[PDB]
């Protein structure tokens, strides 16, 4: 019935400072090592600090040293990891994690350690020097004549959440929303496509929502053959 | 930092004895932990060493390649598995490189549409020619980009799916993103599609810009 809850992450320019917080639950934190864990967008995972928050021990991976400090609070129960002077590569999405024990353990047997037994479920920390942009929508309009296929493209937002549905909600077999890729620019760009039967162009209309919280923008094109 | 995992996007189906490998970071026999990622969730632990020991998931170390054979697959399972290592050094914890298992099915081919940029765009300031390889299985799909027959590198993006839940395959998002100058300079614009499942490189296209 134990569970660990990270705190911390979002929005911040490269260069700033952003510190994370993880407070624990049901156990006893002080007889349990605490490491942040990070992964990039469909990237792998890769550690970041770990500490032993009875004797104080810190221990850093050598692609943030300098950067990053991870620290705990024995009275509060909760974990930090303060991240400063933060790089444009370190987007991830940050996890909080426990092993077992033993000050014997920690100096002479640390290989033969533990796994990771709970895990919490995660803070997203993204970096960029980009103001947050509402996405401009494109159709994609198919030209051709069975069963065709059409769509909307989605580019130049930031930050990442948007959703898109199409005729609010109506249409859902066949709905093939790609995963978002971040251009060169900085800023994200995504396109959604949908089958269809070739009798549906004159007959049905097409329209796809695109929402996007961040910029309290909602954006509506019709897609149309041309 | 990277341990190699020797298996890396391999597939299978349920009911199926897989085994996944993973190379070693120091000499010394040291622990081993394996998780379980599903999209898009918190990874979860499986196995540890020493004493390794449901019934299906099992652990094994052969000399400096542990190994993680799973013998009774079932469809709850089917996702990304990380090795990880606690090195004795820098008190430092390092990972696998991540294996993904998804579902085996029969060759599907994908459907290819080709889309120009909608004017509604260019007038903006720039062309973005899209490309889609629609619902296949194998996952492994070449799409090169020809501008006037000449196939251009360097400015295609690509975005795939995950699996969808009644086919379980895939879809591609080829994205040329072209300045609006540099597109209205050339006329015929292709796509061509090489894959697994058809037996010649199938190509979409058409004809506008000058």
């Amino acid at each position: 019935e134990v569970q660990l809850v990270e705190s911390g992450g979002g929005l911040v320019q490269p260069g700033g400072s952003l510190r994370l917080s993880c407070a624990a639950s049901g156990f006893d934190s002080g007889a349990y090592l605490r490491h942040w864990v990070r992964q990039a967008p469909g990237k792998g995972l890769e550690w970041v600090a770990s500490i032993y928050p009875s004797y104080g021990y810190t221990s850093y991976a050598d692609s943030v040293k300098g950067r990053f400090t991870i620290s705990a609070d024995t009275s509060k129960n909760t974990a930090y990891l303060q991240m400063n002077s933060l790089r444009a590569e370190d987007t991830a999405v940050y996890y909080c994690a426990r092993s077992a024990a033993s000050y014997y353990g920690y100096w002479h047997w640390y290989h033969f350690s533990p796994g990771m037994d709970y895990w919490g479920q995660g803070t997203l920390v993204t970096v960029s020097s980009a103001s947050t942009k509402g996405p401009s929508v494109f159709p994609l309009a198919p030209s051709s004549k069975g069963t065709a296929a059409l769509g909307c493209l989605v580019k130049d937002y930031f930050p990442e959440p948007v959703t898109v549905s199409w005729n609010s909600g109506a249409l859902t077999s066949g709905v093939h929303t790609f995963p978002a890729v971040l251009q060169s620019s900085g800023l994200y760009s995504l396109s959604s496509v949908v089958t269809v039967p070739s009798s549906s162009l004159g007959t049905q209309t097409y329209i796809c929502n695109v929402n996007h919280k961040p910029s309290n923008t909602k954006v509506d094109k019709k897609v149309e053959p041309k | 930092i990277q341990m190699t995992q020797s298996p890396s996007s391999l597939s299978a189906s349920v009911g199926d004895r897989v085994t996944i490998t993973c190379r070693a970071s120091q000499s010394v026999s040291s622990a081993v932990a394996w998780y379980q990622q599903k999209p898009g969730k918190a990874p979860k632990l499986l196995i540890y060493s020493a004493s390794d020991l449901p019934s299906r998931f099992s652990g094994s170390r052969s000399g400096t390649d542990f190994t993680l054979t799973i013998s009774s697959l079932q469809p709850e399972d089917f996702a990304t598995y990380y090795c990880q290592q606690y090195v004795s050094g820098g008190w430092l914890i390092t990972f696998g490189q991540g294996t993904k298992v998804e579902i085996k099915r029969t060759v599907a081919a994908p459907s290819v549409f080709i889309f120009p940029p909608s004017d509604e765009q260019l007038k903006s300031g720039t062309a973005s020619v899209v490309c889609l390889l629609n619902n296949f299985y194998p996952r492994e799909a070449k799409v090169s980009w020809y501008v006037d027959n000449a196939l251009q590198s360097g400015n295609s993006q690509e975005s795939v799916t995950e699996q969808d839940s009644k086919d379980s395959t895939y879809s591609l998002s080829s994205t040329l993103t072209l300045s609006k100058a540099d597109y209205e300079k050339h006329k015929v614009y292709a796509c061509e599609v090489t894959h697994a499942g058809l037996s010649s490189p199938v190509t979409k296209s058409f004809n506008r810009g000058e």
